[PDB]
This record gives structure tokens, sequence and C-alpha cells, in this order.
């Protein structure tokens, strides 16, 4: 899977506007799924179906109020909208978290990307964090452009406990479609900013 | 205070020699060589666990030199008070005939990080190399460790000859089995 | 050689408390040996430590920018590096190695090649932890991430006294008896 | 692999 193909798949996959509906009800809840009534946003009888692992698929339950933030993998499907994870306990009080970050490029000098990304939730999904950082990286470093040098790199989510969680930046499994690329988000993994220390970026070539 | 990591770097004149390093809880995690421009691990195995862009440290050094000039003047040209080094020679392990060992010559509490150390067996100088870089002291002085692997005996009498612009005469240290 | 020397030391230091619960960053500009300029998280801006360093303080403090980068080192620098080395520094353990040899008879217990420096050495006689009449070299830095220490016991021989050593790299206390 | 980060001196 020559990186050359990896890259374009990501570029194309990630050139997208996320679904970002705030404080919506959960109509029903199963395992694989979780129904959310995005009625006060899109339209009459519309909604959002978030696909997610069992573990995660069971913490939420009907009537629940939640925040959606997911990258789609299918469209023009009537009244429905489908994503993987992207669900966190709704945020009630306004907040703002300027993220701190280091940008190491194999070859160039250290550079830091502090306060260049702002999260507006206390509890957030790695999806949401992963998305914005990538979008930023794209918008300025063109990390997925056919011409971009970078042959590889990753994201490290630094916690205050002193640990890092990797998130490969050039990884296109299977066919390499938004469905393949965006299904790792099933785990609906989240994080509490009280524990987010900083993030690190690594780019080779 | 459970642990302390220190990024210690200096620049001296007219020697025009810098040094950059990380000190963890006491030891040198690693240092950058201004000569070969290559990060050097105190423990060769560390490199397998982490990397550090050598080029980076040299940048600072550049800056540091400059700060020296801009500070040298600002201080109305007042040099550095030489501060003699307190030598001392311990042993890597309980000496026992023929069984390989190491003589350690711990130089500590000196400040102009400039020194000269010579090893002596019976009396004639002995050479290969083996030494650390100027480690920092909470009082901004220095301590350096020099080494010499020897094969214990009883005939030989080793010597660590420390030369510093502190003592008006070289500093010698004797050592031998029993 | 009489040529004067002009030194310039810079120490960027990280202090960790309870793992990485709460850290502390501190930058120290040092001309020759006096700490003239400073900067502490607990403070937030550069402070002068000696008149010689004020000119700079006011300067850098005028660049809000550069001052945010330093304010964020407890995160992007300290906790980070702590965690980048974690594996081979804080979690480093290296089993000692004790031997016994006679220096009022003489006894000397040598603990070599261990790490960390937190360690405990004991002298027992048949059935009692004799804590009296024993001098020690204290903990000594070797330069290669390993310590050493010698505890000198002072007693008259006859029986069988032994050194008992317990260090964070071995749960079951290590032992070495000496036939007297 | 990981990278130790150094405080850039301005
Ligand atoms: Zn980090």
């Amino acid at each position: 899977k020559d990186i050359s193909n990896v890259k374009s798949d990501l570029l194309y996959a990630y050139t997208i506007t996320p679904y970002d509906y705030k404080d919506c009800r959960v109509n029903f809840s199963t395992t694989h799924t979780l129904n959310i009534d995005t009625q006060k946003y899109r339209g009459k009888d519309y909604y959002i179906s978030s696909e997610m692992s069992y573990e995660a698929s069971q913490k939420f339950k009907r009537d629940d109020h939640v925040d959606v933030f997911g990258l789609f993998y299918i469209l023009n499907s009537h009244t429905g909208e489908y994503i993987y994870g992207g669900i966190t306990p709704a945020q009630n009080n306004k907040v703002n978290h300027k993220l701190l970050g280091n940008l190491f490029i194999s070859g160039e000098s250290q550079q830091n990307l502090n306060n260049k990304i702002i999260l507006e939730k206390d509890i957030v999904t790695f999806q949401e964090i992963d998305f914005k950082i990538r979008k930023y990286l794209m918008d300025n470093y063109k990390i997925y452009d056919a011409t971009s040098p970078y042959v590889s790199g990753r994201i490290e989510i630094g916690t205050k406990d002193g640990k890092h969680e990797q998130i490969d930046l050039f990884d296109s499994p299977n066919e390499g479609t938004r469905s393949d690329i965006f299904a790792k988000y099933k785990d609906n993994r989240i994080i509490n900013m009280k524990n987010f220390s900083h993030f690190d970026i690594y780019l080779e070539k | 205070e459970e642990h302390v990591i220190i990024q210690a770097e200096f620049y001296l004149n007219p020697d025009q020699s810098g040094e950059f390093m990380f000190d963890f809880d006491g030891d040198e995690i690693f240092h950058v060589d201004m000569a070969k421009k290559e990060t050097v691990w105190r423990l060769e195995e560390f490199g397998r666990f982490a990397s550090f862009e050598a080029q980076g440290a040299l940048a600072n050094i550049a800056v540091d030199k400059a700060n020296l000039e801009i500070m040298t003047k600002r201080s109305n040209y007042t040099p550095i008070t030489n501060v003699p080094p307190e030598v001392t020679v311990l042993t890597n392990s309980p000496v026992e005939l023929r069984e390989p060992n190491v003589l350690i010559c711990f130089i500590d509490k000196f400040t102009p990080p400039v020194v000269n150390v010579t090893w002596l067996r019976n009396g004639k100088p002995v050479t290969g190399v083996s030494e650390t870089v100027f480690l920092p002291r909470e009082d901004h002085l220095f301590r350096k460790f020099h080494y010499l692997p020897f094969l214990p005996s009883t005939e030989d009498v080793y010597d660590c000859r420390v030369e510093h612009w502190g003592l008006d005469e070289p500093l010698l240290k004797h050592w031998e089995f029993d | 050689d009489t040529r004067p020397r002009f030194l310039q030391q810079d120490k960027y230091e990280c202090h960790f408390f309870n793992g990485t619960e709460r850290v502390r960053f501190l930058h120290r500009d040092i001309y020759n040996q006096e700490e003239d300029l400073r900067f502490d998280s607990d403070v937030g801006e550069y402070r002068a430590v000696t008149e010689l360093g004020r000119p700079d303080a006011e300067y850098w403090n005028s660049q809000k920018d550069f001052l945010e980068d330093r304010r964020a080192a407890v995160d992007t620098y300290c906790r980070h590096n702590y965690g980048v080395g974690e594996s081979f520094t804080v979690q480093r353990r290296v089993e000692p190695k004790v031997t016994v040899y006679p220096a009022h008879n003489l006894l000397v217990c040598s603990v070599n090649g261990f790490y960390p420096g937190s360690i405990e050495v004991r002298w027992f006689r048949n059935s009692q932890e004799e804590k009296a009449g024993v001098v020690s070299t204290g903990l000594i830095q070797n330069g290669d991430w390993t310590f050493q220490t010698l505890v000198m016991l002072e007693t008259v021989p006859r029986e069988v006294y032994t050194c008992q050593v317990e260090h964070p790299s071995v749960t079951s206390p290590l032992t070495v008896e000496w036939r007297a | 692999v990981h990278f130790f980060k150094n405080i850039v001196t301005p």
C-alpha cells in the first residue's frame, strides 16, 4: 500500500465538514447503534445514527442529552445521518480549552503549535481531537497533498499522568474509504481535559 | 521532590567551547557534541528508546555565545573567579587481584569547566579515553568523572593528574591495592 | 594561561512532584556563577535576581508571546520529557551486588552497581540488627547511572555476622554471610 | 520514536 495511495485516501477522506450538533436527545439505544434526534438542526424527522462498540454503546440510554461530533461515511440517505462514535455527555456550561502542542518534523527544527486549536467541551472524543489537529495540519502543512514530502508521522495525545497515546497520521486500511478510515472511531474513546496535558506531532521526510 | 530533569548548557570564552546536556536526578541522560554535531547518549542503550535532533542544541549554543558577549560587556568586563576542583579517587568495585576493574577520578566543585586529566601507572602516563562531560552542581559549579579500567595488582601504583587554572601546581592522587 | 574567562550558563529545569501530578519549571540565566535572571512558573514572568539581569527581564517580559511559551513548559516540556524518558529513568532498577571483607576486628559491606540511590543496608549478628558502631560512606554517584556504598561494622570476631541488603530492584532482601 | 524536547533559546 505505497504511501502514495495512503496519502490521497486520507486527503480525500478528511476533506470533509463534520457533523457537529449540540445538546440533542437520544431516541433509542441498542449496541451497534445509538439514535439521536437532531431535529432542531437539520429538519423535521431527521436524526443521527452513531455506530459504536458495545462497551461504549451501553453507557448512553434513551432520553439522554448529548453532543454529537462525527465524520460521516455515507450521505444523501433520506432523513438519516451515519457516523462512528462522536458522542459525549452534553456540555452545559460554556468552556474554552486552548491546546498546547509540540511539532517535531524529522529533519526540521522543533516548533510549537500552542493555542492554535480550541476545544469547547470538558469531555471530548479522540475523534474530535484527531479531526481538528489533522485539519489544521492539512490546511497549513498540506500533510496529505500529492506533493507533500512527509512519508509518515503521528499524533501523540499527552496526558498529565505523563503518558502518550499514538494516532497514526498516514494510515489507510482496506479499500481506503471514509468507512474504513473512520471506523476506528467506533470505540467512541473520549478524554477529560482535566487530564489533557499537551499533544505532540511527528512528521518524517 | 521525587525527580528533576535539567537542560544544562554553557558557553565559555576565550575558549569558545559550548556544551549542552540533560541531567536526570543526577546523571547525564545525554549530551550534544559541538565537534561532530551528534547527540551522544551516556548509555548507548538509551538511543534505542529515544531520539533528539542534535542540530537543535547547536542553535542554542550559538545564541548562548552571543548572550555571553552581551553579558561580558554589561558586567564591565569582570571574568570568572577560578574555583579549585576537589579531586578524589574511588573504585568501581571492591578491588580483587587480576579481576578487571575501574578506577574513577571524581573531580567536583570546580567552576571554569576547563580541565586536564592525566592517568599514571608506576609513573609513566597511560592512555584509551573515557570521561564524562561537565555535569552541573546546584551551586553552578561543576563535577566531572574520569575513568580508567585497570587489572588490580599490588606492584602498580596508579595516579590521577588533574590540571586546572585553580591550583598553581597540578593535583596528583595516589592509589594502589591495600 | 592568564587569559580571563567569561562564562554563560543556562539551566532549564523541571521539578516533578508525586509522579507528574504537579510540576514546576525554572529557567536560570547565569553569568560566570551568579544567578542573575530567573523565571518560575509559580511566578509567570521573568524576574531579575541581581541588578545585572534586570535589563533583560523587562525586555523579554515585553514580548507577551515568548512569555506564553515559557508558561506552557510545565506541559509541553516537563511532563513531556518526563514521559519520554519514563521507561529508562524513573522506572530504572539495577540489582546491587554485595560482598564482604574485613577492613576490635573489622567488617566492611560493599554495595555496588545499584540504582536508584534510595537503598538500605543492614548488619545482623546471629539474630539482631546491630544498629550501633557502624560508619558508612553514604550514597556515592558513579557517573554511569549506578551508585555504591560501604558500611563499616566494628566488632570483635569469634560467630557469623552478615550484610542484609534491600533495594527497589529486589523484593526479597539480598544476603551475604561472613565466616569468622 | 519519542523525542526529547529542548527549550529553544531566543
Ligand atoms: Zn508529549
